């Protein structure tokens, strides 16, 4: 019962209110014995004690059932669950005021009320950063900020309840506890507030989209350059952006704190490719929003984690994700063509600084240059599947010896920094010069394949007239 | 629908009030008797009073003032309309013509405020510069008295004291200072306040508050020379020129408290006083060589319970008694057993208050007489009013007249009475002492016990003063046939009300029979508590009691058993049975229509007036139209609305006919003042004999537009709109009268001028001009 | 001696208007020479100080430090004379203060607040700083601003129109308890007589259905008077009610002659109806006609009408110490009556509560009806005399850039209906003030700059403040740090224009009790939120930076 275990809890708590309205009646005549001119005084006293016994017994069973609903965890589950605990505080507040006339009974409601406010402080904090902090200028590299520019972040909670007319004002604080040596200070120089109207909360949700958040170039008060650029560089420094959530509902003053994921803030725009490599290396080995000392110690990640991590740079950016056939050549270009193991612990320094043979190009600079050239000319030949993508010369020269003659393929050149190249077999496999984006600017590769005839059947047998027919 | 013609046969004779002074001239004294709906000017002559003209007014006079302001030769009459409309009146003459004009005009009605049950106190300051009006408890309205002020406007001064007993002015002082007795839970006391028109507030007066008795009520103003304030409570008569205390406490005053007073001497040495019994008193102020030296009292004989006294010339005092007839009393030097230094100079007639009456034509053959039970106690007299035209035969009973019915087996008049006896030796010689036979009731199941005193029709002598037991008080009396016996039994609903109990729990309805001079008892039917007015339903005795309305069946074995059990009623104060419809008049449930069913045995609730109005008198005209009177002087005729849609609204009586009357109806009757389409008569307290004539549909439209076109032509003194006045004083709804024809206005056309007749008949062409002059004479020939 | 140096943060960017106020009222410190007048003798022994940082400023003279942010200057405009809806002004600053006390109220009796009678006595006491003809137009706004926080303030803390809505919901729950008498065994034909008192049968006796409007007319109370007395003669017979039974029995007999009842009965007691009380707060209302309730002790009746005349029984219902009132009874105390059981007496007790709650429902309704007319009397009289003063200012300005804007807006305030309906007329009245171009001598720009000077402890315009402004002025610095009451203009009240109508006050907004659970609670300690610091600062304590130090303009002129 993923959707029924919440609706039945509404009438379950309301069933106790059906006996509370009748309990007040027995409590009213009990107080009527004040200054009576007396055998019925003791009769109502013992009757009220037995009538207040089943009220506290069944209420304890509903407490344990509400705790199991939170341990299961989508948004609609805590919607109706929060309204149950909200109206529950209305029947115990009037019962505590009515038990002050010597009812033993006043202490029985305090132990049950303490568990209500304790569970409310557990589910509210548990309830999240939907929209990750990303800049509008970033294309497919989120979690990257810049000094002087603005960014947005949404800490929307699953709860969809708000007060009648109370605007839940919340704030976003950046760089308040992450002032450790190696981290720079960045403070918003403009309003960091969010006026959450009740209307947009009871029907949409507690959306706290903090927008227009500027940044300043500042350092630590007492230690500037060197201290903040030592253990952690500008491109590799983590900054946790806190968010003080203030939720008020019938005197329930709570000041939550939903910490977002650590981001990297740079002081320039040319260092966007290097700063993005530090983010991918952080969200791969772990996924914790609180981290201070992560890049101080050199990490070692195997190839099992770099597989699906690199596929997000083409699936979201262009469209087609990295197939397992493309990931087979990235391991050989970093460790060796005759590699047999897969648990090779790759360090962080060997990801953007170690050159890749035989091209003598670093791994990060080679992949970044590939996605840049194909995003302006090869965008229509990647998504549909006209090319295979990253294919090394060791594996390309093996499959061509088992096919027929006259067929050609389109892969990526490894001797250059990227671009496009062609190869065919007539046994002998030919090769052409790698064409960069400068050649495709005056004329794309669509007319090059047609008007060239060695090119006939595109991998494997697709005629050059049917594959590139829609691009003419 | 419901169209009725309300016309009066006789003008109200009860003296509501009187004020004397030089109204017409500067040397001619004039007694302006301010009665109900009229103000009559009387020239003080050697023969007494000389009427010149009676100027009619809209309703009663709340405040009457006859004062001459600085720089005036004619008394400025001040009349306050009952709808709180103030207007300054001025006497005007142009050749011995009575034409009172109007100096100023302005309404003083307030939307909110608790009305003073004691009364609206209207007084004028000795300097004649402001108007002291006490409209509500704690709300004083003062109107600036200016020579060039035509719009009367009164500002609200929040009197600090919420409730006050009596407000007066300090005569003798050179400032606008007042002397008023306020009412507090800690005790009533007197205080002085200054009405300064420059600050529009009350200010500390000459002296501080004074500790008086906790019973002091009437406040008598001390004239200019003496100075100070005389306050008479239940007994003590205190004097307060300044912080001086001169209180005399005559034991005789303790019993009969002082109600009215009169200033004989302008100095203030001789101040005539009036108690609640009629005994004439007179204070003796001697100026100590101005401070008072001593204070004495004397007895000047007993009169009819008075209300307003005015001093005339040559030692003449007008006794404006409301209970009983008013007599001009001339102060003389004569002395007798009671030391009455007064004589009865003149005697005027009075008809109210009419407690009960009936139309009997035994020797009248039509044109039945009106046996009005006027007056009370010693003034209780059966004025035999008979049309010739109206001859009045006073029958003094010296006892309070209660209920009177018609007996056709002995040609007499059975009248209930409650004489007053000091706790029990008698005080006044009532008709019981002058009766022929006296006996007490058989069964047993200061003081005013009920006694049955049957009086003859021709001899006017009490044949049998059959009194009842101690603590036995009757409330109803039925002298009609009961069952198959044609003898008019005397079903008297008496009650054993003990002086120690607080709720009615014991009672005994006895039945008697008058047989040739003998009051012989039949049987008795003890009940629980006090019963109300009952009317025999087709002979069958229909009981009233209080909340339970029953129907006692008369058998042949001398036994009266109940047969109904109606509990919906709360009070049967005004129970009437007509045909099959049983109309019970409740105080709060108003009109309730019932219907007896022999197959069931209970009165079924069919119609009920939805308005919760306080009833005063009911009357059944037809089977669908029923006239009802309210305590706020308003008439209303409801129609049977039992043919609607929803079953809930079918039990609601639709009130369409609505009228603004003005008089308080106490009892209804059936008859006319002409021998051999309306014969509805009723007796009022003010003494107005009224006739309701059920007009037809063709005759209602003939006077509908005629009355509306006459309100803008014939106006009263003050340019007051007639239709505006014709509005109800009902708290629930203040509305103009709808569905009735005011006879008073129609009467004005008989004595109207000749050219004024064409101004109201030219806009009507009955299928006209001269026809409207002849058809109005038939409306006055029926009484 | 005991100086104070502020510190302004660079947050909230830079506005062109804020730069003129700071340059003309604040001085930014840089090095040590510009701050040597306050005793800033820094010894260069501190490590952080020597590291090029301005930290560890050594001070010979102790002072006070304020962490001021620019955000607080943007909020200052909502804390000045012209704040939420205040008038633009020497005494106008103190006017805004006392006006916030009327709005920010936890549970104080709404009757204690100044009503129309005393408000006028203060209207002529307002003072202004530089024309004389323009002072009447500025003062003509506070006469209607008092009704914005009460009359026009629907669903807000301690308000008269919003208090009616709570009485309707409480009257419905009260009738549900009296119909549960028979249902609940603990609480023959006795269970059917109580059902007649319910409004389901009372409204049927007149001809109107049972809705949420029949319990507000004056004719409805006349029908319930007959059903109350019917429970006192059948269900009860105690010696207390028995005395009043003989009074109504002899009253109908004294009416046969047309006379009243003199002082004859000596064993009579002070009944509840003959209680002469009046609301001291209300200028003029008249003696209240108290109902003829019984079953009350003579010592408990005097204390009931004491609070009625003063606080109309509000504290025992909504306010402080409300738990002790439920032990005895908010509408009527738990009295004892003989010849009745604990269930018999309980029935007639709930019927007497509805007889008093319905009577009190018409009292609070009528008191505001009279007040809506009392406020309309001074409003209609003010617009008749304020339009004449501004008319003479136009003729004098013509005979002698803001001349044509006066005659075009002087006739726009004459087309208002001023009656309901009347709620939309007040929204367009404040719009004419913004269209009137004030001269440079008296604008809002200067008023805001002057506000900050009064907030500091080195400058003060007025020392004495009214009692209402005594607690009200504590809310001015509150808004500067965090503005609780934001700009409440005409536009916002237009959308929720709940006119003073029986079919609008009860209906309309129904789910407004959620914010009231935290509204009153918040106002309890809202008068103690003032950002101020007075701790002494030593050489190595409270170390900040010299460049961030800010001082007022009046501080440099005093040295
Ligand atoms: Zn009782």
């Amino acid at each position: 019962e993923i959707e029924t275990r919440i609706l039945d809890l509404q009438t379950a708590v309301e069933a106790l209110v059906r006996s509370i309205r009748q309990l007040k009646d027995v409590q009213d005549v009990f107080s009527f014995r004040y200054t009576v001119l007396r055998q019925l005084v003791q009769t109502t006293a013992n009757e009220l004690d037995r009538m207040r016994k089943e009220v506290l017994d069944i209420s304890k069973a509903l407490v344990g059932r509400l705790t199991t609903l939170v341990d299961l965890l989508l948004e609609q589950w805590l919607t109706a669950g929060a309204k149950v605990l909200f109206h529950l505080r209305q029947l115990l507040k009037q019962l505590k005021d009515m038990s002050l006339m010597l009812r033993m009974f006043g202490q029985g409601v305090d132990l049950q009320n303490a568990q209500v406010t304790e569970l409310l402080q557990r589910l509210l904090q548990r309830s999240v950063v939907e929209t990750q902090p990303c800049m509008p200028q970033t294309l497919h590299r989120p979690l990257i900020l810049k000094t002087g520019s603005k960014f947005t972040v949404r800490t929307r909670l699953l709860v969809r309840l708000q007060e009648g007319n109370e605007s839940l004002k919340a704030e976003v604080s950046i760089d308040r506890n992450s002032e450790l040596p190696g981290f720079r200070k960045f403070n918003i120089l403009t309003s960091n507030q969010k006026s959450l109207t009740p209307e947009e909360g009871q029907r949409q949700g507690l959306i706290w989209d903090f927008g227009f958040l500027t940044l300043v170039e500042q350092r630590s008060v007492g230690a500037g350059k060197g201290s903040n650029k030592g253990p952690l560089p500008v491109t590799e420094e983590l900054h946790i952006i806190s968010a003080m959530v203030e939720y008020v509902y019938q005197g329930l003053k709570m000041k939550l704190q939903t910490d977002t994921l650590p981001v990297v803030i740079i002081s320039n725009m040319n260092q966007l490719s290097i700063a993005w490599a530090s983010i991918l290396w952080f969200n791969m080995l772990s996924s914790t929003p609180k981290d201070q000392q992560f890049f101080c110690k050199v990490p070692k990640a195997p190839w099992s984690l770099l597989g699906p991590a690199l596929s997000w740079q083409f699936s979201s950016y262009i469209g087609r994700g990295l197939d397992p056939e493309q990931l087979g050549m990235l391991r050989n270009k970093l460790f060796g063509k005759n590699c047999k193991t897969e648990d090779a612990l790759l360090s962080w320094a060997d990801f953007s600084k170690r050159e890749s043979p035989p091209g003598k190009i670093p791994f990060w600079t080679w992949l970044d240059k590939i996605l840049e050239l194909v995003h302006d000319h090869l965008k229509d030949l990647w998504n549909d599947g006209r090319i295979m993508g990253f294919v090394s010369r060791s594996e390309e020269r093996r499959l061509l010896k088992k096919m027929v003659s006259g067929t050609f393929l389109l892969r990526f050149s490894e001797t250059s920094e990227g671009g496009i190249t062609c190869s065919w077999v007539e046994v002998l496999i030919y090769s052409v010069q790698p064409y960069t984006k400068e050649v495709l600017q005056s004329l794309p590769l669509t007319e090059i394949i047609r008007h060239y005839n060695p090119l006939r059947f595109l991998y494997p047998r697709v005629p050059r007239d049917e594959a590139f027919g829609c691009y003419y | 629908m419901s169209y009725n013609y309300v016309v009066t046969a006789q003008k109200p004779t009860a003296v509501n009030g009187c004020v004397t002074g030089h109204f017409t001239s500067a040397e001619d004294l004039n007694l302006l008797i301010a009665k109900n709906t009229r103000l009559e000017i009387y020239v003080v002559t050697a023969e007494g009073l000389r009427p010149v003209k009676e100027v009619g007014m809209y309703g009663k006079i709340a405040v009457m003032e006859l004062f001459r302001p600085k720089g005036e030769s004619k008394d400025l009459l001040f009349i306050l309309t009952a709808k709180y409309n103030a207007c300054i009146l001025e006497y005007k003459q142009s050749g011995e013509s009575i034409d009172i004009i109007t100096r100023a005009h302005g309404n003083v009605q307030d939307r909110i405020g608790r009305p003073s049950e004691t009364g609206i106190i209207g007084i004028i300051d000795p300097e004649c510069r402001m108007i002291g009006l006490r409209l509500y408890d704690g709300l004083f309205k003062v109107i600036p008295l200016d020579r060039d002020n035509k719009e009367l406007k009164a500002f609200n001064i929040r009197l600090e004291e919420l409730h006050v007993i009596d407000v007066k002015f300090l005569y003798g002082c050179q400032a606008p200072t007042i002397c008023f007795v306020y009412q507090d839970p800690q005790g009533r006391h007197v205080k002085t306040y200054e009405v300064s028109l420059r600050e529009k507030e009350f200010n500390k007066g000459p002296w501080k508050q004074e500790n008086v008795e906790a019973e002091a009520s009437m406040v008598i103003a001390v004239p200019e020379p003496f100075g100070g304030a005389i306050i008479i409570g239940q007994e003590s008569i205190t004097y307060h020129n300044g912080d001086k205390y001169l209180a005399i406490a005559p034991p005789i005053i303790k019993q009969s408290t002082i109600v009215c007073h009169n200033r004989v001497d302008p100095n203030g040495s001789r101040y005539l006083l009036g108690d609640m019994e009629g005994r004439l008193f007179m204070l003796l102020l001697e100026k100590e060589e101005v401070t008072l030296k001593d204070l004495r009292v004397e007895l000047l004989g007993e009169t009819s319970i008075a209300e307003c006294l005015t001093y005339l010339d040559n030692g003449v005092v007008f006794v404006g008694s409301r209970l009983g007839d008013s007599q001009l009393v001339k102060l003389n030097v004569d002395s007798n057993e009671q030391g009455s230094y007064v004589v009865a100079m003149e005697t005027f007639t009075n008809l109210g208050p009419i407690v009960d009456m009936c139309v009997v034509d035994l020797e009248r053959q039509g044109q039945g007489q009106l046996v009005t039970c006027s007056g009370a106690f010693k003034e209780g007299s059966l004025r035999i009013i008979r049309n010739g035209k109206l001859h009045i035969r006073t029958v003094p009973l010296y006892e309070s007249p209660r209920k009177i019915c018609y007996q056709e087996v002995s040609q007499c008049f059975g009248v209930l009475s409650s004489r007053i006896e000091v706790q029990t030796t008698a005080l006044r010689p009532s008709a019981s002492t002058q009766a022929l036979s006296s006996s007490v009731s058989s069964s047993k199941l200061e003081v005013e016990v009920h006694n049955l005193l049957i009086i003859d029709q021709h001899t006017f002598e009490v044949l049998h003063a059959h009194q009842f037991l101690q603590n036995e008080y009757a409330l109803s009396l039925v002298s009609c046939k009961l069952g198959k016996d044609p003898n008019t039994y005397f079903i008297v609903g008496t009650a054993m009300v003990y002086p120690e109990e607080a709720e009615p729990k014991q009672g005994r309805i006895v039945v008697f029979q008058y047989s040739d001079g003998k009051l012989q008892t039949v049987a008795e039917k003890e009940v629980k508590g006090a019963v109300y007015s009952m009317v025999e339903f087709n002979g069958k005795l229909l009981a009233s009691i209080n909340s339970t309305v029953r129907l006692y069946e008369w058998t042949t074995e001398k036994e009266l058993r109940t047969e109904c059990n109606h509990y919906n009623n709360i009070m049967a104060l005004y129970l009437k049975t007509k045909g099959d419809f049983i109309l019970v008049g409740d105080l709060m449930r108003s009109v309730l229509l019932l219907a007896y069913k022999p197959m069931e045995g209970n009165f079924e609730e069919i119609a009920r007036d939805f308005n919760p109005n306080w009833m005063s008198a009911v009357e059944i005209l037809d089977d669908d139209n029923f006239l009802g009177a309210e305590n706020a002087f308003n008439l209303f005729v409801c129609q049977k609305d039992s043919a609607a849609t929803t079953d809930e609204e079918r039990q609601h009586l639709q009130e369409v006919g609505l009228f603004h009357l003005g008089e308080f109806v106490n009892v209804f009757c059936h008859g006319s003042l002409v021998m051999q389409q309306g014969s509805v008569l009723f007796g009022t307290v003010n003494g107005m004999i009224g006739l309701v004539t059920s007009l037809s549909e063709s005759w209602y439209n003939l006077l509908l537009d005629m009355q509306n076109r006459l309100n803008k032509v014939i106006k009263s003194v003050g340019k007051i709109e007639h239709s505006f006045w014709r509005s109800f004083h009902t708290e629930r709804k203040t509305e103009p009268a709808t569905g009735f024809i005011d006879g008073d206005l129609i009467e004005s056309f008989l004595d109207i001028s000749r050219p004024k007749m064409q101004e109201v008949v030219a806009n009507l062409q009955y299928d006209t001009a001269d026809d409207l002059i002849k058809v109005v004479e038939e409306l006055t020939r029926i009484h | 001696a005991m100086k104070i140096v502020f510190e302004l943060i660079k947050d909230e960017t830079a506005d062109p208007f804020c730069r003129k106020f700071i340059l003309d009222n604040l001085v930014q410190l840089k090095d040590i020479e510009q701050a040597a007048r306050f005793g800033f003798a820094i010894e260069p022994g501190s490590e952080d100080y020597n590291r090029g940082v301005r930290s560890f400023i050594r001070l010979k003279e102790p002072y006070n430090h304020v962490e001021l942010k620019m955000s607080y200057l943007k909020n200052a405009r909502f804390a000045t004379a012209n704040g939420a809806y205040g008038i633009r002004p020497a005494w106008d600053s103190a006017i805004w203060g006392l006006l916030r006390e009327v709005e920010a109220v936890p549970y104080s009796n709404p009757f204690t607040f100044p009503t129309c009678e005393r408000l006028e006595g203060i209207l002529n006491r307002l003072e202004y700083r530089p024309t004389d003809a323009c002072r009447t137009l500025c003062r003509a706004t506070v006469a209607v601003q008092y009704a914005i926080s009460i009359l026009y303030g629907y669903d807000r803390s301690a308000s008269v129109p919003r208090y009616l809505r709570r009485l309707i919901d409480e009257y419905i729950d009260l009738q549900d308890r009296i119909r549960r008498l028979g249902i609940v065994p603990v609480l023959g034909k006795d269970m059917n007589i109580v059902q007649n008192v319910l409004p389901e049968r009372v409204c049927a006796q007149i001809g109107i259905p049972f809705t949420y409007e029949a319990c507000l007319l004056d004719e409805y109370y006349d029908c319930i008077e007959s059903n109350i007395e019917q429970m006192y003669d059948l269900l009860c017979m105690c010696k207390e009610c028995g005395m009043r039974r003989m009074e109504r029995f002899e009253r109908v007999r004294y009416n046969t002659i047309g006379e009243r009842y003199p002082k004859k009965k000596r064993d009579r007691e002070r009944f509840f109806e003959e209680n002469y009380v009046i609301i001291h707060s209300h200028p003029d209302l008249g003696v209240l006609k108290l109902p003829k309730i019984r079953h009350l002790n003579p010592l408990q009746q005097l204390m009931m009408c004491r609070y009625l005349s003063k606080d109309l029984l509000y504290d025992t219902q909504f306010g402080p110490s409300n738990a002790f009132s439920r032990a005895q009874g908010v509408p009527l105390p738990f009295s004892a009556v003989q010849e009745t059981d604990m269930n018999i007496a309980y029935a007639l007790y709930l019927a007497s509560n509805s007889y008093f709650m319905c009577f009190l429902l018409r009292c609070v309704r009528d008191v505001l009806r009279h007040e809506e007319e009392a406020f309309r009397k001074l409003i209609l009289r003010l617009v008749n005399e304020a339009v004449e003063i501004i008319r003479d200012d136009v003729n004098s300005r013509v005979w002698a850039s803001a001349e044509e804007r006066d005659l075009a807006i002087a006739r726009s305030l004459e087309e208002l209906t001023f009656s309901n309906g009347f709620c939309r007329d007040a929204a367009r009245f404040l719009d004419l003030i913004d269209a009137f171009h004030f001269p440079k001598a008296l604008r809002e720009h200067r008023a805001r700059e002057d506000l900050l000077l009064h907030t500091f402890k080195i400058e003060k315009m007025y020392d004495n403040r009214p009692l209402s402004a005594y607690y009200g002025d504590r809310l001015v610095p509150y808004h500067v740090l965090m503005g609780g009451h934001r700009r409440r203009d005409g536009a916002v009240v237009r959308t929720g224009g709940v006119n003073l109508t029986d079919n609008e006050i009860v209906r309309g907004h129904w789910r407004a009790d959620d914010m009231m659970n935290a509204r009153l609670r918040y106002f309890d300690s809202i008068d103690s939120i003032e950002m101020i610091r007075n701790v002494s600062i030593r050489q190595e304590t409270l170390m900040f930076d010299l460049d961030r130090m800010y001082i007022s303009r009046s501080e440099l002129e005093s040295l």
